[PDB]
């Protein structure tokens, strides 16, 4: 099944490409880290007021 | 590139809040 | 209402100790491109600092 397997693989990779291009929330785990640190700094800076 | 494209600093910095660069660059 | 202070020449693009009508701090004064409304006397950043 080498030809089929290569096709299924290549297709699956294409699906990843499209899923990432389409769904903004896909990387929520990394964005959440960025957001938590941004909030921590904004909170720290606002305390000066 | 898709991952990178998907995922204020002056106002913060001015209070003694700097950000250090990573040792290993994205490249 | 201000005390009898003498004013100095305005200095730009240099690190100075400034006092603007009672507002004090240390920094570099540059020409701004901000559109202050006729009634606004000063501005603030996201941090809510002058
Ligand atoms: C195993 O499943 C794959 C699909 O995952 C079958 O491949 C498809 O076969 C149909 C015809 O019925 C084609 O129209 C599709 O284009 C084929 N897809 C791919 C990726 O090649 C495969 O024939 C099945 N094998 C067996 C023994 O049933």
């Amino acid at each position: 099944n080498q030809k089929l397997i290569a096709n299924q693989f290549n297709s699956a990779i294409g699906k990843i490409q499209d899923s990432l291009s389409s769904t903004a929330s896909a990387l929520g785990k990394l964005q959440d880290v960025v957001n938590q640190n941004a909030q921590a700094l904004n909170t720290l800076v606002k305390q000066l007021s | 590139d898709l991952l990178f494209n998907k995922v204020l600093i002056c106002a913060q910095k001015f209070n003694g809040l700097t950000v250090l660069p990573p040792l290993l660059t994205d490249e | 209402v201000c005390g009898p202070k003498k004013s100095t020449n305005l200095v730009k693009n240099k690190c100075v100790n400034f006092n603007f009508n009672g507002l004090t701090g240390t920094g570099v004064l540059t020409e701004s491109n901000k559109k202050f409304l006729p009634f606004q006397q000063f501005g603030r950043d996201i941090a809510d600092t002058t």
